[PDB]
């Protein structure tokens, strides 16, 4: 973004909602908290509930959007590759990446609205009293806290989606893997016949798909999907009509 | 031949992030002069994946909105190459089947009025405009089931003149399709939302003229009047500025739009 990613993929444990707590940010200057420091206790549950209620629909929606695109592009790119394994890993990293991206776009606005609503409500319940000045402070506090913890909450949901996406892509590509295994059982290298003809007859040699593995150089795009997942620090390892 | 070899080299250079930005820049300048660029982009290894990568890697800059001019110029070169693929009769169907427009919809949903975002939205709309240019039913049906109409309507309401024009043109093409007209008129709710926005646009046009935008607005109303329930509703809600002499001067030399407007008026008394 503008502001460097806070979290690496490993920084957030998504086994339970308890993974959120250590990363929650409570700006100590928030006027509501200066006046009523005890209300800081409300914040964790409000964020947890916001994530809890959004994670499964976001995960499902994100996978559904990314799946077709990833399946179609990988099938196209690997149509003359008789080996399942290169296709499988490329698809794995592309699907994970595009799923992470769609999860980000899908959850960010709802998380803001939900985190802030949950806080307003928890604050209002803790102070049954409703001064016009206090409700100003409450609204201010809820908006600030939502903005300050949205990245965290988004990352938790994105990672949940990434973990689910890979196996779903493996299932979707089962027939592609079967085309290649069946060909091999018959002593043949699988090649899509339409693609074989098109590449040989119509594509300039310099950009033509070759029969077999692409030069490892051309996989650079798929390797980048693995390295650079949106939302995470990159990896280094060093009325009616009537 | 040396020109062609440069193009092949740039296409090959799209896969690696190290060489991609320069290749996007050079290739986007060649769409106009290289008729077979679209199939070369589609059928080469990894190219479309790299263009999708460029799109997705902007997502962190959408919300909160921090997109810079440089970021926007780069992804807009990738979008320009996708426009080329969307336009070409040999690649349009595969582009649609890969659901690539869905990855542009997050850009259309942005509302920031800075120049980088306005350019992002304009360029994204151009990809869709290219898709619908040939009025294929397959295209319109995808647009309908993927809920782009609200995205277009929001831009028609609040965008730049240029973005409004392209968004209205997309809506026009959807309406011209029988399925699309039926969809928009399927409920009073859907119809009245479109009509409300067109009405707001007419008022805006009476103050800040735009011949090309007015043309598309008028065509949209004319097509709506082909639907009997819409026609009845339009008898009630058609803006007075389309009945009186408000646009008589600017329409003086626009024979086509004048003819369309007169047919609209005629349809509503029938």
């Amino acid at each position: 973004p503008h502001m460097l990613e806070q979290y690496s993929y490993h920084d957030i444990n998504v086994y339970s909602l308890a993974g959120l707590a250590p990363h929650i940010t409570l700006n100590p200057t928030i006027p509501l908290f200066q006046a009523h420091p005890q209300l800081k206790q409300c914040v964790r549950q409000a964020i947890e509930r916001a994530v809890q209620e959004l994670v499964h629909p976001v995960v499902d929606r994100s996978i559904k959007i990314a799946m077709t695109t990833c399946e179609q592009i990988v099938r196209k790119d690997f149509a003359l590759d008789s080996e399942e394994s290169r296709m499988r890993i490329a698809a794995h990293h592309m699907m994970r990446n595009l799923t992470a991206g769609m999860a980000m776009i899908t959850c960010r606005e709802p998380l803001l609205m939900s985190i802030s609503t949950n806080l307003k409500n928890s604050f209002a319940s803790a102070l049954r009293t409703a001064s016009p000045q206090q409700r100003e402070m409450m609204d201010q506090a809820a908006a600030q806290l939502a903005q300050d913890n949205c990245e965290l909450a988004c990352c938790f949901i994105q990672k949940t989606a990434v973990e689910k996406a890979g196996p779903e892509m493996d299932k979707r590509l089962a027939t592609e893997f079967e085309l290649r295994k069946h060909a091999r059982q018959e002593g043949r290298r699988y090649c899509d016949p339409v693609v074989l003809t098109y590449q040989a007859e119509r594509m300039p040699e310099q950009i033509r798909l070759k029969v077999g593995g692409v030069d490892p150089k051309q996989l650079a795009v798929y390797e980048e999907f693995a390295r650079n997942v949106p939302g995470f620090l990159p990896t280094n390892d060093l009325q009616a009509w009537a | 031949m040396l020109e062609r070899e440069k193009i092949y080299q740039w296409i090959n250079e799209l896969s690696s992030p190290e060489t991609r930005e320069n290749a996007l820049l050079e290739l986007s300048k060649k769409r106009e002069s290289v008729p077979d660029l679209a199939p070369m982009l589609w059928h080469s290894f990894g190219t479309i994946a790299a263009l999708l990568q460029e799109i997705v890697n902007i997502y962190p800059s959408i919300n909160p909105p921090t997109l810079t001019a440089h970021q926007s110029n780069r992804v807009c070169n990738a979008l320009a190459l996708l426009q080329c693929v969307a336009s070409h009769p040999e690649t349009r169907s595969a582009f649609l089947a890969a659901h690539i427009p869905l990855f542009l919809y997050p850009f259309l949903h942005t509302v920031s009025k800075t120049r980088p975002f306005e350019y992002l939205r304009l360029t994204s709309l151009g990809v869709i405009g290219a898709l619908v240019k040939t009025d294929e039913q397959e295209v319109i049906n995808f647009l309908l089931t993927t809920e782009i109409i609200p995205l277009c309507l929001r831009i028609m309401e609040s965008g730049s003149e240029l973005s409004k024009t392209v968004a209205t043109f997309i809506l026009q093409k959807i309406l011209l399709d029988d399925t699309g007209l039926a969809y928009i008129c399927q409920t009073y709710e859907r119809f009245s939302h479109v009509a409300m926005i067109l009405g707001k646009m007419v008022l805006q046009l009476s103050k800040e003229p735009s011949a090309r935008l007015l043309k598309h607005v008028v065509r949209c109303y004319l097509r709506l009047s082909d639907n009997p329930r819409a026609r009845e509703a339009l008898r009630q809600c058609l803006p007075d500025q389309l009945k009186d002499t408000t646009f008589a001067q600017v329409l003086k030399d626009d024979t086509t739009t004048k003819r369309w407007l007169a047919q609209l008026v005629k349809n509503l008394q029938e």
